[PDB]
């Protein structure tokens, strides 16, 4: 387990998935014109997972930016990093297709959709051990929803023995108050449920709360936003990009991390919050566990935890971190699930992020995770029973039948969290 | 028949053929359908202008569909707040009650719409209203977790 | 003599496998280049240590071992560390990519694709024995290569060698220093389908063996280099019977003979002491009674149970170093009366001794203090039914909601095995009351 395929789609995907790159080039020393320029052999051993390496002591990211919007490659070309890109990965379309979905995955973004998997093969052929392939993008729009699970279907189908996982923004009305988003993303967590193995959930909604109410801006940007996604980003793939205790794969973080196949929708969170330009292990271990961290406006007191993944970055005792671990789970015995034993898991990482100099990262597996997709399923509902601009989708060719089904299974998936919320060993 | 003509001019926002079919007698409150007016129409698209004159000539502004959606209640859930100001203004029941229970402040908060949220509170919109399943709008605001919406439903 | 292979799986049986080696080199005066200089006989050997170490035309001394990883990252360290040119090169057997610690990889999908290999491999070093005893097997039980591949493998000898003995050293987990939160279903599946071609199995539970490296060592946070040094010295204890000269537990056929009174009750418990820390280079030299009694002291034991609570179907006493045969009466004929130590009705009441009189090695760099006496105490009692119940019910509690079991099925596993091998524990549970605990 080695090679990943990271792809970014449509508007949102390719801004987050261009500062997932900035960050972690900083991390492993490599600058913009992809040469290395660290002091540390730590940077090197893992760099492979999301590096091709070239001639020239060149590191160039398997990295495929896609978009049906022309306008979204000139704004990653112009950022600090925007030409280490190969630029043969580079597919962008002509007519973007306008927060509508049924553009994204039927009409516009499937014409589109055989240049893409062309390149993916390209990068997949230079794979001695593929793991699997990643995505960023965002749910309440057009192509990164539409076309990004377009793409995450065709490619399960040419690569099903390799772990697909995405990064998903789910769209909030103090973001972007665009009444067709709750659709686009009830059919997109409709494909995501069958299609994916893993689903970070990374919610504009908690994004919003947390740069409003805690960072205290009163008018956040997409730059607040993706500061907390980019370092988020950051965390959770730490234990892929640096050696570490395990070797820590996509797949044995989903074996470990995923009891029933559908319950793959992680709440990420991290600590410590803090804006953009601006700690003992009992602060961190704490702050990492509470409400106001999660990057999905969910309460995880509200449910139960199945399954934890927490890591740490940068240089304290390890014996300690055990010990305050534990106390977590002893002091909070009533939100952790009694029928899975040691469901929580720690690693800790020598490298911290930038700026700060501690770190921790939670990957949880809640069932609390209901309360988002009945905020969706709410808003989805008013505006499905007033059929409400529904004429956008069917002349694009979908029927009526695709969103009673999409809405069908969403919400059977928090009636499965609730079953096993209550779920007692006995 | 130009009823059928101006409904679809409606939705489109064509002012001029609107001006054009009611010269020629349309019929301001034909229904499609789903009992959808003309009004209805203008109002879910947010065609500010072609809601104006239609409330000048006779249109019904409480008209209701085969469910019980008024223009004002599309307005709101869409998120229109200037139509929804000019429809109060013309007469429109600020507190109409849909086929699912919902009023418009319902579908305000359902979807984040916290500006008309507050218009329709100052006009008289009763925070004690229960859809079918028994929610106040403050009751859908604790129970999505949106603190914004619970402050504003508080003062 | 009679040659023995040992074959080491996965990270846990390699990285124990690589410690071991050492010190077999160490205890045996091999240098890491193979070369052995108090060997009379050059190119050849009709001693003990000869079931371990071949040797070849220019005085090199070669382990019969086989080392075989899905992964390459840990065997990968054993080609290049220090003992690299000690090793069949072609013995060290990689693939690309793990079990991600599912019992279904390893055993089904990609154990498939090396299973072949491994056997040729091992047809090798059996081509160069003259009475093969047997296989030596060490692997972990949680994790997926360590209970998948070692499972197809056992099966496979068992096909391709009827007539030779098996002995395992499996690691049991504990939730200190795991990996995967799969593991209890990982140690059932294994235990079952290896359970019939298996002769007479050691466990190590990481939780003894983390405690007494707390505990005895002082070590606030033990690594897997610390439990693998103590785990190879245990290993070393137990093996030295094969090696040496001795009159007990000489060959595998008497490990099956002294300690597996009846077939599938073959887990014995193994005890050991002095454990004393480097630290505490000045420490008294303990008497044979002190360390002998220390067998019964319930700390110093490689798998976390209460003998107090079982009865003893066999207790073998392994010492080595200053070990008087008349002293070692005196400190027994005390434990037969003073202490309360109940044998089964049907197995004579008596302790096997064999005496070592070298004392133990140290490696350097180690954490164990030189001592002038040891003992390792190799009983079976009803009692180790405990840490099987202590895993069993791990197990019910996630396979009553069927948490995580799409995984194995999904990788060439049916659903239903589950269940065989689980009542199958419950056949061993029901096999240690029966004998009587
Ligand atoms: N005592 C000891 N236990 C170990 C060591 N390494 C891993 N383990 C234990 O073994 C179990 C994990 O199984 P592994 O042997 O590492 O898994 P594997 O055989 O490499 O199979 P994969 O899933 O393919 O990686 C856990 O319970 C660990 O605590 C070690 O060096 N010493
Ligand atoms: N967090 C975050 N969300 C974004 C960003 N850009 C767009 N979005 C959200 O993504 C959704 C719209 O999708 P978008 O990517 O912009 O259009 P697309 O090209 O069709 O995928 C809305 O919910 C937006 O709020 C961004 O930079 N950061
Ligand atoms: C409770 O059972 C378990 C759950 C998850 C497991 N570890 N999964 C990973 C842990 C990671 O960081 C801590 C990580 O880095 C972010 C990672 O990268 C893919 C995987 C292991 C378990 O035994
Ligand atoms: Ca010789
Ligand atoms: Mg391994």
């Amino acid at each position: 387990m080695r090679e990943i395929v990271h792809i970014q789609a449509g508007q949102c995907g390719n801004q987050i998935g261009a500062k997932f790159w900035e960050v972690i080039s900083d991390e492993h020393g490599i600058d913009p014109t992809g040469s290395y320029h660290g002091d540390s052999d730590l940077q090197l051993e893992r760099i492979n997972v999301y590096y091709n390496e070239a001639t020239g002591n060149k590191y160039v990211p398997r990295a495929i930016l896609v978009d049906l919007e022309p306008g979204t490659m000139d704004s990653v070309r112009s950022g600090p990093f925007g030409q280490i890109f190969r630029p043969d990965n580079f597919v962008f379309g002509q007519s973007g297709a306008g927060n509508n979905w049924a553009k994204g995955h039927y009409t516009e973004g499937a014409e589109l959709v055989d240049s893409v998997l062309d390149v993916v093969r390209k990068e997949s052929e230079s794979c001695d051990c593929l793991q699997g392939f990643q995505l960023t993008h965002s749910l309440g729009g057009g192509t990164g929803s539409g076309m990004g699970t377009l793409l995450i279907s065709k490619i399960r189908e040419e690569y099903p023995d390799r772990i697909m996982n995405t990064f998903s923004v789910m769209p909030s009305p103090k973001v972007s108050d665009t009444v067709v988003e709750p659709y686009n993303a009830t059919l997109s967590v409709h494909q995501l449920v069958e299609n994916t193995d893993e689903t970070y959930c990374i919610d504009n909604e908690a994004l919003y709360d947390i740069c409003f109410r805690t960072l205290k801006l009163t008018t956040p940007t997409y730059g607040d936003l993706n500061h907390l996604v980019s370092a988020t980003m950051s965390g959770v793939t730490t234990c892929l990009r640096f050696p570490g205790q395990l070797n820590a794969d996509l797949r044995k973080l989903a074996v470990n991390m995923v009891p029933f196949p559908r319950l793959h929708f992680f709440m990420p969170g991290f600590a410590p919050l803090t804006s953009r330009g601006s700690l003992t292990v009992p602060e961190l271990t704490q702050q990492m566990f509470d409400s106001k961290n999660m990057m999905a406006a969910c309460d995880p007191r509200h449910g139960r935890y199945l399954t934890v993944a927490a890591i740490f970055r940068g240089r304290m005792s390890m014996k300690e971190v055990d010990e305050q671990m534990l106390n977590v789970q002893n002091k909070n015995s009533s939100y952790f699930v009694e029928w899975i034993p040691n469901n929580v898991k720690t690693a800790v990482c020598d490298i911290p992020p930038r700026g700060l100099k501690m770190s921790a990262t939670f990957i949880g597996n809640s069932t609390a995770i209901q309360e988002l997709f009945k905020r969706i399923s709410e808003q989805f509902t008013a505006m499905f029973r007033r059929k409400a601009f529904l004429h956008w989708y069917t002349g694009e060719g979908m029927d009526e039948m695709e969103f009673t089904e999409a809405e069908s299974n969403m919400n059977d998936l928090v009636s499965e969290y609730q079953q096993y919320q209550d779920a007692t060993a006995d | 028949d130009l009823g059928k003509k101006l409904l679809e001019a409606a939705r489109a926002g064509q002012d001029d053929e609107v001006r054009i079919l009611m010269a020629n007698g349309a019929d301001v409150n034909a229904t499609d359908a789903s009992g959808l007016t003309p009004l209805h129409l203008a109002a879910t698209y947010g065609h500010l202008e072609i809601v104006e004159v239609l409330l000048k000539h006779g249109a019904d502004v409480n008209a209701i569909d085969i469910m019980g959606s008024t223009p004002l209640h599309l307005a709101a859930l869409i998120g229109h707040l200037e139509i929804v100001e000019v429809l109060l203004k013309h007469g429109a029941d600020v507190n109409a009650v849909d086929t699912w229970g919902d009023t418009p402040l319902h579908l305000a908060a359902i979807m984040g719409h916290l500006e008309i949220v507050e218009v329709l509170l100052k006009h008289g919109a009763d925070v004690n209203a229960q859809d079918k399943f028994g929610k106040t709008a403050f009751d859908i605001s604790i129970d999505n977790g949106n603190e914004d919406l619970a402050e504003i439903l508080q003062k | 003599m009679r040659e023995c292979i040992s074959i080491h799986v996965g990270q846990a049986g390699v990285q124990i496998g690589n410690a071991c080696w050492e010190l077999y080199c160490l205890e045996h005066g091999i240098q890491p280049d193979g070369q052995m200089p108090s060997d009379k006989t050059i190119g050849g050997g009709d001693d003990s240590f000869n079931t371990f170490f071949s040797e070849t035309g220019a005085g090199k001394h070669v382990p019969r071992a086989v080392f075989v990883d899905l992964e390459p990252t840990v065997i990968d360290e054993v080609r290049t560390g220090t003992y690299r040119q000690l090793f069949h090169p072609e013995q060290l057997i990689t693939g690309k990519e793990d079990a991600a610690n599912n019992y279904a990889r390893g055993h089904y999908t990609i154990g498939k694709e090396i299973i072949d290999l491994v056997l040729d491999r091992i047809r090798k070093l059996a081509d160069q024995c003259t009475g093969l005893q047997g296989f030596l097997v060490f692997h972990s039980f949680g994790g997926g290569t360590g209970s998948g591949f070692t499972s197809l493998l056992m099966e496979r000898l068992s096909v391709d060698y009827g007539k030779k003995s098996k002995l395992e050293f499996s690691i049991y987990p504990a939730p200190q220093v795991s990996t995967a939160v799969v593991e209890p279903y990982n140690s059932i599946l294994t235990t079952h389908t290896t359970l019939e071609h298996s002769d007479c199995a050691f466990m190590v539970d990481n939780e003894a063996i983390y405690d007494i490296c707390r505990r005895n060592l002082d070590i606030e946070r033990p690594t897997y280099t610390n439990l693998n040094r103590l785990i190879s010295q245990i290993v070393s204890s137990i093996t030295a019977s094969l090696r040496f000269d001795g009159a007990l537990n000489v060959d595998l056929t008497e490990f099956q003979t002294n300690l597996v009174p009846y077939p599938r009750i073959h887990f014995p418990l193994a005890t050991y002491a002095p454990v004393i820390s480097a630290e505490k280079a000045y420490h008294e030299q303990l008497s044979v009674a002190e360390i002998t009694n220390a067998c019964f002291e319930p700390a110093n034991q490689m798998v976390k149970c209460d003998p107090r609570h079982g009865k003893y179907m066999a207790c073998c006493l392994l010492y080595r170093g200053d070990v008087v045969p008349k002293d070692v009466n005196a400190a027994i004929a005390t434990i037969k009366t003073k202490r309360s130590i109940q044998f089964v009705d049907w197995c004579p009441t008596g302790f096997k001794v064999g005496i070592n009189y070298q004392p133990p090695t140290v490696v350097p760099g180690g954490d164990l203090a030189k001592v002038q006496r040891a003992v390792c105490m190799l009983s079976n009692t009803t009692a180790i039914a405990e840490a099987w119940a202590r895993l069993d019910h791990k197990f019910d509690l996630m396979y009553a909601k069927r948490a995580f079991v799409h995984w194995y099925v999904g990788e060439g596993m049916e659903e239903g095995e589950f269940s065989e091998a689980r009542e199958d524990m419950a056949a061993l549970e029901k096999d240690y009351e029966e004998v009587g605990v």
